[PDB]
DNA sequence: ATTGTCATGGAATTTCGC
DNA sequence: ATTGTCATGGAATTTCGC
DNA sequence: GCGAAATTCCATGACAGTAGTTAGTTGGTTTTCACCACAGGGAGAACCTGGAC
DNA sequence: GTCCAGGTTCTCCCTGTGGTGAAAACCAACTAA
């Protein structure tokens, strides 16, 4: 027993120290505050807040339920390559409107500039990208591609054939579709380029694509003040409104001018980390989301170990599947209570 | 090759309620073609209520009505209720 | 909607009439009581196909081609009112 | 890389009857174009109950005639001692059965 | 509308393709689908029986910002559950309705 | 308040849709009434009208008279469970006098106009508390 | 003729012991 | 054993005229 | 004055309708083949019943 | 009632069928978009 400027309050005894709370947190199966004021109405003892910390490492039924409200911190901007055909972002839009047989559109954009590539199949899948891609390396070799992790790029057909051409193969995190940055983009410019022609009329698109890998590739970065044609080639091809400014040069020597063109363009500004971020730690206890959450079902996995962290937003966990599954760090949760 | 059958899923119902009893091959037969024959009742009768009703899909309602059509009296009060018992009790797992 | 005693609806001389047709000289004073029976047992097995036909599109009318797809059901098709 | 437990569903549903063969009969079938995930499963529990209503009258003639295994003269003879058995089967011929024991109770001798 | 004429009910409507308007309900059923979760971890989700379950244990989940029961706020003071407050009963209720 | 119900039938009325016995439920120190109707006077059909009760308001201790499912074996099974110890005065005059004569007099119309019986007993002025038994119960003036 | 929100865990803050 | 982004219009900024 | 304990603070995320469908892969289920422990019938006889009278 | 004929039951030996145990094959379910 003991008293209390409220009124008189109950000391339990150091048996009753474990029971007493757990039937107060299965109530409404609370954290650690609502689950603590429960007990400000009949109990009271020193450190009252090192058993309820106690409680919820054990309530499996409240970690698998209740997401992070700790951000993860500032994102990160890798640095564009240094020549073009370095790294083409790879990414099947589509299902569009139907036109000529063709409903999926894959768009290959250059990591370099930013010069967009229409190939448009039937059906995404592994065989039709294949061919889409010959056409595309007849041109150059790219030493890496990057995508998402497709139905058809994952495919083991698909990746005997990018070990034939020297494709390095790069695979975003998995329902991380913000890793993939560039045609993530250039997808929101295909679909605004073909929305503002197809207004008022039925979506023949199929016509419109030699236009649109003309259209963008000649629109200027209006923070790089280029072409995309320029930072690939060198000059403008016999299109309007060409520049004659590169005309009163020689290209046997403007090819290096165009080397210190391509490594004076605009970097992208890192956010500044706000307060509530949190940082991976080897050893620490995270959990992962669940992938297509049905209804009524836990948003999150159970606890799992980071194995290796490889740079502060992609990290290597072990799930409850025995899966080594490397998933972004907007994925993750820190595991509450630690 | 191979022949699908319906031959295993009858021991798993001929043991649910008579455990101590076999079944010859030749009345396994009967057995088999009565579920491939009042499958293809009812699927073809449901079939024939996506033309009816300019669906392209069936549905689990249609196969409810291409029950209580071909089955008569008391056998469809009940394979109604044994069915939407096997639904529900699917539908909330998953 | 109840109206009763309409079973007895189908009258003595248009159950004769049927018979005439039928190609029947002769009949007894107790083919009445069989042949409402058994006229019953076949609205008894048409009209219990045809409203699961009629619930199934949620219609409030059992229309004309609802009839006939249940007659389809049976084997005895009729034709000239559509199916 | 792995995946998860590999859970049937017909085991998702309390039944025995499968859904997943259920549901390439109704695609492969020419039925129609589109075929809901809840109809194979809803199909699979009436081919389950008509196949335990047989069985079930198929033990008891087994056992009222003392057999361990039930031959077709059985399923011969749960059918049509049911009443609403027959009326679904009643223009069906079952194999290797013979007829029900029955005498029109005129030819009784004299 | 008709029936809401004839409680006294002014009907308000949100912006369309705006739920965010919405505010406290879009709130609670972040709750109910985080106690209906919870309870129905490893069952099937019969969620049924557990209605009469979440409107008395969401009812008595003490805002944590507020340090009030919904039943407080409501009524007064606590009903018969378990863990219910005691520091009320040294007060008059003909007096502390205006408190 | 939320000390002790007493909790009564009334009836057997006209019947309106299956229901013929009317529990009400008389609180502690306020007086508020709910009104929750059973298809029969048994254990079965009152608890399963509770538990709509118990998800808002649970008394301290249940006490009332001797009846069939006021005193019973299963009600005293379901109230261990919960954990409540078995054993507003003009609220118990309206159960015999006013009550049965309101629910008496409509020949279906009865079971309509349960809501509107409901909320004027509630905003009834009581001389004895100086309150309404609404305003004793939410605490609002 | 309408408008976010609010449970929740580090983390900072205040109490306060003597 | 991987990571947003980048077109776009007020709006602030710089040029610069004389 | 240091440390520990009770408390307050605040930034964040998720709820919004949610069902699908496709493509590719894997794990488990199923069909099939080889098998023997057995159940029922065939055979003989002992016991049996009713129709012939 | 009475005698016998064809049947039914009981037992023993024998066979064929079935229920199963093990590999292969294929489809169903899960995953990422
Ligand atoms: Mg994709």
């Amino acid at each position: 027993k003991v008293s209390r400027p409220e009124g008189v309050k109950i000391i339990p005894p150091q048996s009753d120290r474990q029971k007493i709370v757990l039937q107060a947190h299965n109530l409404a199966h609370t954290g650690r505050e609502a689950t603590l004021l429960k007990i400000a109405n009949l109990y009271w003892w020193p450190n009252m807040r090192k058993d309820v910390v106690k409680q919820l490492g054990r309530c499996q039924q409240c970690l698998i339920t209740n997401a992070s409200n700790k951000a993860s911190g500032p994102i990160l901007r890798p640095d564009r390559p240094q020549k073009p055909f370095d790294k083409f972002f790879i990414d099947y839009i589509g299902p569009l409107p139907p036109s000529q047989g063709y409903l999926y559109v894959l768009v290959v954009v250059d990591g370099m500039t930013g010069f967009t590539w229409l190939y448009p199949t039937k059906a995404p899948s592994t065989s039709a990208t294949v061919k889409s891609l010959n056409v595309l390396t007849s041109i150059a070799i790219p030493k890496v591609i990057h995508s998402d992790q497709g139905a058809a790029f994952t495919s083991s057909t698909f990746a005997e054939w990018a070990k034939e051409r020297g494709i390095h193969l790069e695979f975003s995190t998995p329902y991380h579709p913000q890793s993939s940055g560039k045609v993530e983009r250039k997808n929101s410019d295909i679909k605004r380029l073909l929305t503002k022609l197809l207004v008022g009329r039925p979506t023949k698109w199929y016509d419109l694509l030699p236009v649109v890998q003309l259209a963008l590739n000649n629109t200027y970065s209006p923070v790089l003040k280029y072409t995309p044609h320029q930072l690939l080639f060198g000059i403008d091809s016999n299109t309007p409104f060409a520049n004659q400014d590169t005309l009163d040069l020689t290209r046997e020597e403007e090819l290096s001018l165009l080397q210190e063109i391509r490594t004076s363009l605009y970097h992208p500004s890192t956010p500044p980390a706000s307060s509530r971020s949190w940082s991976p730690v080897v050893g620490q206890l995270v959990q992962e989301r669940v992938a297509r959450p049905a209804s009524l079902r836990p948003r999150w996995h159970k606890p799992s170990t980071v194995l290796k962290v490889l740079n502060p937003r992609t990290v290597v966990i072990l799930d409850h599947l025995g899966n080594n599954r490397t998933v972004s760090i907007d994925n993750l949760k820190p595991t509450s209570h630690q | 090759s191979r022949k699908e059958s319906y031959s295993v899923y009858v021991y798993k119902v001929l043991k649910q309620v008579h455990p101590d009893t076999g079944i010859s091959s030749k009345a396994m037969g009967i057995m088999n073609s009565f579920v491939n024959d009042i499958f293809e009742r009812i699927a073809g009768e449901a079939s024939r209520l996506a033309h009816y009703n300019k669906r392209s899909t069936i549905t689990s309602r249609e196969i409810q009505t291409a029950v209580r059509l071909l089955l008569p009296g008391e056998l469809a009060k009940h394979a109604v209720s044994e069915g939407t018992k096997a639904v529900t009790k699917y539908t909330s797992s998953k | 909607k109840v109206l009763r005693d309409n079973i007895q609806g189908i009258t003595k001389p248009a159950i004769r009439r049927l018979a005439r047709r039928g190609g029947v000289k002769r009949i007894s004073g107790l083919i009445y009581e069989e042949t409402r029976g058994v006229l019953k047992v076949f609205l008894e097995n048409v009209i219990r196909d045809a409203v699961t036909y009629t619930e199934h599109a949620k219609r409030k009318t059992v229309t004309a081609m609802d009839v006939v797809y249940a007659l389809k059901r049976q084997g005895r098709t009729l034709y000239g009112f559509g199916g | 890389k792995a995946r998860a437990k590999a859970k049937t569903r017909s085991s998702r549903a309390g039944l025995q009857f499968p859904v997943g063969r259920v549901h390439r009969l109704l695609r492969k079938g020419n039925y129609a174009e589109r075929v809901g995930a809840g109809a194979p499963v809803y199909l699979a529990a009436v081919l389950e109950y008509l196949t335990a209503e047989i069985l079930e009258l198929a033990g008891n003639a087994a056992r009222d005639n003392k057999k361990t295994r039930i031959i077709p003269r059985h399923l011969q003879l749960a059918i049509r001692n049911d009443e609403e058995l027959n009326k679904l089967l009643g223009k069906v011929t079952i194999a290797q059965g013979g007829v029900l024991p029955n005498i029109q109770a005129v030819l009784l001798p004299k």
